[PDB]
């Protein structure tokens, strides 16, 4: 596929980089290392803070705010890497920046990046 | 040491007592930046938008250790009972630009 | 005509308690009839509206309604959702909210209320396109506030 | 990028489920998951990462072909797995400045469901033997209360680590022998330079009692670094470079040498067939069957991958099957249940191919398993 | 098995000498080499390795397309290179158990020839900002005596490290600004959320003196995380998502905003052209030229690779050239000498393509640069 | 090429896995990370001990004993990986075993593997 | 220490004078496993095969630190002068199975 | 006839120091004349030969001449090259070497020396083709020694 082409979301496979909730994910999909779409893998620490993005769901035509929290305290999983930047803003607008390791708030102060989850925290514009 | 946490985790805004001291969070900011309360008062933050937010007081303010409150999703609250008198500054962990202050008199 | 209700308990506002001075203005009549506040973005009115907000509101709401001892008023968020319309904003001032934000039908005339309101809308920092209380022409001339 | 024919399955299930939760208004509330209960089909894949300073182990559900967990490790760590699934552990090595600085050798024990470390036991004076990963260079005693690891320099020895007590006990002076096959809480065998087997009985203190068996193989017959050992069965299956198989029965507490068996046929050895790879041998206890990775190759290409696996009766040496794996396989192993799974790991493809041991048919696969996956470990439960 | 033409020539020349040496009777006497003296064509390639716990930096001779050395790093380290080639350094992070346990942030300084560490300075309370590698999030003062690093949480601040005295000094409280552009031994600029630039003058003690410049860009104009900054020329080249370029002249000690320029032409922007990648801009001082990675792409695919590089006169904004790189390029940079080299790093290919900056022609390449190489650094010597 | 085919040595490129002196090398060729055919890269530590192997030189038809010493104190170079086993014996015959990290004797007790050199230490059989 | 080193690096065997105490190394072994010398004597190890060998004394034997001798290539030699009586065991670093001892009397 | 010299100082070996008994055997005559030891790999002799080596050499050279106090005698390397030949080996036993290796004429007759040497050659662990002291019939029948 064309990396520069407009992002086309799908709602039938969460392990593919074009899954709709991953519209601004950076790293690896947790579901590929023992976690799930919205849960951390065993042994990792769940961050509380994160960067967000409004992702369009082609199934219901609604846009949802996804909170890209990281599972930490482990070396990068290395499985299912993805990098999307729908609405992603530079670092001086951190609330929407995804190069930042969003591990703040994780238990045991874990700050190493393992993978990212894609939970919905609300409806968007 | 300088405050107590009524609820460890955040709770539904609907459970917030009517007439209670409340600081709303919306549009990337604490709508009431300089809250003034008296010793013993319980302040409650309520997030009104989709963007998650929390309250974070660095080590040495409310006590020895910093208080990194939990993230509040839309319509969720979190309270803190201030026991000593003084000015206590705080911010949102992922959003260091969101600054707040609670003056206890 | 609009529904003028107390934003807290839903009861009808009692205009009989309004000061007799400033109930006759063309702006008041128009507003009570249409819910539209002609003073919004009114050059010949703003300067005074600003003085009104300064002495009557800045102490709690902030120099630019950004918020201070009281909540912010310069954005799209409103604890009382109806305040996105002038009928709701007015109802808030006249009948009051909770705590220290009580009824002002004793301190401000209906006209002073609309003038003050105009300054609050002027201090808006959101997007003009979202300024639902403005006409198209006003939206076209509106610019997000900056000190 | 690529998704396995089993990855898509799981990705769709999750998509379908989440879509349903959304539709029903059920809010997402992130938490830390626990791994499913370890079972007969649970398989571990260690990635030595071509000797990188840090490594990874993947916990896999062989039945579903899904990664259910992971465990970080240091330099060339040695993994072990309790046969009763009560725990897993490894001997690891880390340095203060990546691959330089002060060295620390240690043993970590992990809860098999939470994957949380339950013990971090430091090994004095960095005694670990730093070498390519050989499953039996670090072994668990039958009761799972002690871990034994090999030391190469400055002199052969094996460290005794008390897992129950969470403490390093002592180093045991041993003859010039290698590998560790525990047969009791205080006994284990080793393979010596002279071709004999060494029996080491050790107490809580004092010089260990050492005895040698007869030399069971000629000097010019080379036994691979990856023999298969079934502690429960007390069966040691040791292939040579030519596929000749030496079986030693350790059940009685003493080495009993079984008749040698030839894994490859006369015709095959004639056509240049030889075993080759990393974990070249697997042994199923209940079925008493041997599995060997073989292919046609020159004699000094014994570490290259193979595309075939032959199966034979351990007792009679009768050829039972010959599977065409369809891929470059470096290591194999099997689940110890009734109708076992045949695991085929490719270091080059960084993929674990899961086959039906009976038919040899490929059922599913799991990719993106690190940089150079090489060791497959299973638990013989029940 | 895949070798580039350059490494093939080297490999051959090396074989040649070894064969002739043997034939002439010379004996092999292994020793530890020293890298050649740093020069203009020397180029560094840092591999964040997709946020792995350990990382690597490749020291390369651009002229020959040869790896002359490497330097290990921890988690998402920030590299710096003295322009005068007297030393190299980085701010790194390690943990006592791979990616878990006690964290330790530190700064290391290395000898440019022996690559040996000449300083290891620990930073108190793990203050480093853990994020995708941004060259200007850790900077050297013009005198090379001080290293400055950014701290995001719990509050915006910049750490002051005394390289000369080999010691951490203090954290400086700063407004909500990001990046660090040193202009003097005690002065540096930052970019603020409000669209202004902040000037930070700090002494050995006391609150730092901070002042703001005018807001130089609207709130809906996004300035990339990888601006180009020439400390020698005091030129800050900051592109936006559309290719619009903001140039700030700091040479006078105070920000002086130059005329905005458009890296892309009217036609190109209308045809969907936009910059894209990691290190999207490069700036040659002597030639006063700007280089930008561009291609046709959707507006929210700003971090994907680009296949073209446009060159423009930084003074007039005049288009000077447009090169078809022939590869998926994520980052570019140039050597600061007379007839500069154009470095084009592909994260996906883990390869550095070396081009002639004048004709854009590819001269040579160096592959196998880690797992996800992203940052190119060079020294402005002379 | 065929991985299982008999090893065919060449004497014209030391960065290729079929270079004659690498007949029993395991790891990475030092020449690819700043070292040379027989020298360690800058910053690494040179081991004294090692495993050996008799390698046939197609140029002069003579066999030479190669001492595969490792350069240590660095993470694997990751460049030019090779694995040959001409005459390579199991671990119980260490003098010819190449899965062992031959870093003994290196300065500062460095034991991490970076790369391997292929110096000649004498003629063989 | 228990011994001094005449030459830090290996030297040409041909330089070893006739009659000197010598331990030859060949066929993966120290030809004289149990050498007996007198306090003051200097022992010289001479590797006779292509396979590199050295002598390695662990820490505490000849002194505080271990003595990891340099690898001798064919026809190379290494010497050690023993200054104190006692028994000192040693082995070859890469070939732990190669062991020997020097009995100083 | 071969020349018999002390392997260290090169002076001629004085046979007058030899025991009077055991100088007459056919083995000694033949050896002294040709330098060939007919007892090499001679089965009838090996038993006494081993015993002879046991009592007189194992103490310093090891049970299998693998080496101990004195250097090993079972492989291709010799401190004194000539010992690869039986004339040389005999010269070493008769005249002695340096250190604790003294002459052996006061402990072994000439015949016993040749029988002892037969056992030393028998403990050789090298490939038969290298035994330059052996003859074809002896080689083909010779097998590297193993305990
Ligand atoms: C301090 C004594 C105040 C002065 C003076 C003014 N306001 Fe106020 N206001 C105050 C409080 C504590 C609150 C919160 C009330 C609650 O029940 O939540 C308010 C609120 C408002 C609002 C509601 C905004 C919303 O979120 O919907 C409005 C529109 C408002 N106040 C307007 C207003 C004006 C116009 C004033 C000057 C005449 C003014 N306030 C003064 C406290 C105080
Ligand atoms: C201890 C008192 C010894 C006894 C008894 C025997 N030998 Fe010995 N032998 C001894 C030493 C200390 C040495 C080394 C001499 C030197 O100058 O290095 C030797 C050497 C030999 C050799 C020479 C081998 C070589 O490498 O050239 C031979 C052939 C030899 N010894 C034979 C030998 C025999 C046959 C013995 C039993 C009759 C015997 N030795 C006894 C010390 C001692
Ligand atoms: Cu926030
Ligand atoms: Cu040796
Ligand atoms: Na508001
Ligand atoms: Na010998």
């Amino acid at each position: 596929t064309d990396p520069r082409a407009k992002w086309v979301p799908q709602d039938n496979d969460i392990q593919a980089c074009d899954y709709w909730r991953h519209c601004s994910i950076d790293g690896n999909i947790c579901d590929c290392s023992g976690g799930s779409l919205t849960n951390c893998p065993p042994g990792t620490k769940l961050a509380t803070a994160s960067w967000v993005a409004s992702c369009y769901n082609p199934t219901d035509g609604q846009s949802y705010l996804i909170a890209y929290r990281d599972c930490c305290g482990y070396n990068v999983s290395g499985r299912c890497p993805c990098l999307n930047t729908e609405g992603e803003l530079p670092v001086y607008r951190p609330e929407f920046a995804n190069d930042i390791i969003w591990c703040f708030g994780a238990e045991d102060d874990a700050m190493t990046y393992h993978c990212t989850i894609s939970p919905i925290v609300g409806k968007a514009s | 040491d300088k405050a107590t946490i009524p609820s460890e985790s955040p709770f539904a805004a609907a459970e917030v007592a009517d007439g209670a001291i409340v600081v709303d969070i919306a549009k990337m900011k604490y709508e009431t930046p300089e809250l003034h309360v008296k010793v013993g008062d319980t302040v409650t933050w309520i997030n009104r938008e989709a963007m998650p937010h929390n309250v974070h007081f660095v080590a040495g303010v409310l006590g020895e250790a910093a208080l990194k409150g939990p993230m509040m999703k839309k319509e969720q609250a979190y309270s803190l009972t201030f026991t000593e008198a003084g000015t206590y500054d705080y911010h949102c962990t992922p959003h260091p630009f969101m600054r707040g202050k609670v003056v206890v008199e | 005509a609009p529904q003028f209700f107390n934003i807290i308990d839903g009861s009808p506002l009692n205009f009989d308690d309004a000061m007799e001075e400033g109930r006759d203005t063309e702006a008041v009549k128009h507003f009570l009839e249409t819910g539209e506040n002609v003073y919004n973005e009114d050059p010949e009115i703003l300067p005074e509206a600003e003085e009104l907000y300064a002495g009557m509101c800045s102490g709690c709401h902030g120099h630019y309604a950004e918020g201070k001892i009281g909540p912010g008023l310069n954005d799209a968020y409103w604890t009382y959702p109806g305040n996105e319309t002038d009928v709701g904003l007015f109802s808030t001032l006249y009948g009051g909210a909770t705590g220290q934000m009580g009824p002002m039908w004793g301190s401000l005339t209906l006209d002073e209320m609309l003038r003050t309101m105009a300054w609050v809308r002027h201090l808006y920092t959101g997007d003009p396109k979202d300024a639902s209380w403005l006409t198209d022409e006003q939206k076209a001339g509106f610019t997000p506030f900056q000190p | 990028e690529a998704e396995t024919q089993a990855q898509e399955t799981q990705g769709q299930a999750a998509a379908r489920a989440a879509a349903a939760d959304l539709a029903a208004g059920q809010d997402d509330e992130p938490r830390i998951l626990e791994a499913p209960a370890p079972d007969a089909r649970r398989v571990y894949v260690n990635d030595p990462a071509h000797a990188a300073a840090v490594t990874q182990q993947f916990v896999i559900d062989g039945e579903a072909g899904r990664v259910i967990g992971m465990i970080d490790g240091g330099f060339l760590p040695n993994p072990v797995v309790a046969d009763d699934g009560s725990f897993i552990a490894h001997a690891s090595t880390v340095f203060s400045r990546i691959a330089r600085g002060e060295r620390t050798d240690y043993v970590e024990v992990f809860d098999p469901v939470t994957l949380l470390p339950t013990a971090d036991i430091e090994l004095p004076d960095a005694p670990r033997f730093l070498v390519g990963t050989y499953p039996w260079m670090t072994s668990l005693t039958p009761d799972g209360k002690t871990l034994l690891f090999y030391q190469f320099s400055p002199a052969p020895a094996v460290g005794v680590v008390d897992l129950e007590g969470k403490a390093f006990k002592r180093m045991l002076d041993v003859p010039d022998c290698y590998h560790i096959f525990p047969t009791a809480p205080d006994t284990f065998f080793m393979h010596c330079r002279d071709g004999s087997l060494a029996k080491v009985a050790f107490g809580t203190e004092g010089t260990p009692e050492i005895t040698h068996t007869e030399v069971f193989h000629p000097e010019d017959e080379f036994l691979i670094n990856h023999p298969a050992y079934s502690q429960k069965a007390g069966r040691l299956v040791w292939p040579t470079y030519t596929g000749k198989i030496h079986q030693i029965d350790l059940s009685s507490g003493d080495a009993k040498f079984l008749p040698a068996v030839e894994a490859l046929t006369e015709a095959e050895r004639a056509d240049g067939w030889r075993p080759g790879g990393w974990q070249q041998v697997a042994y199923h206890r209940a079925l008493d069957r041997i599995y060997l990775l073989v292919d046609q190759r020159d004699e000094w290409r014994h570490k290259t991958a193979s595309r075939f696996v032959v199966v034979l009766d351990a007792k009679t040496g009768e050829r039972l099957a010959k599977f065409e794996m369809g891929h470059e396989i470096d290591s194999i192993n099997v689940s110890q249940d009734e109708k076992p799974l045949l695991y085929a790991l490719s270091t080059g493809d960084k993929t674990l191919y899961i086959h039906d041991a009976e038919s040899g048919e490929e059922l599913r696969s799991v990719n993106q398993l690190g940089h150079g996956p090489q060791v497959i470990t299973t638990a013989d439960m029940g």
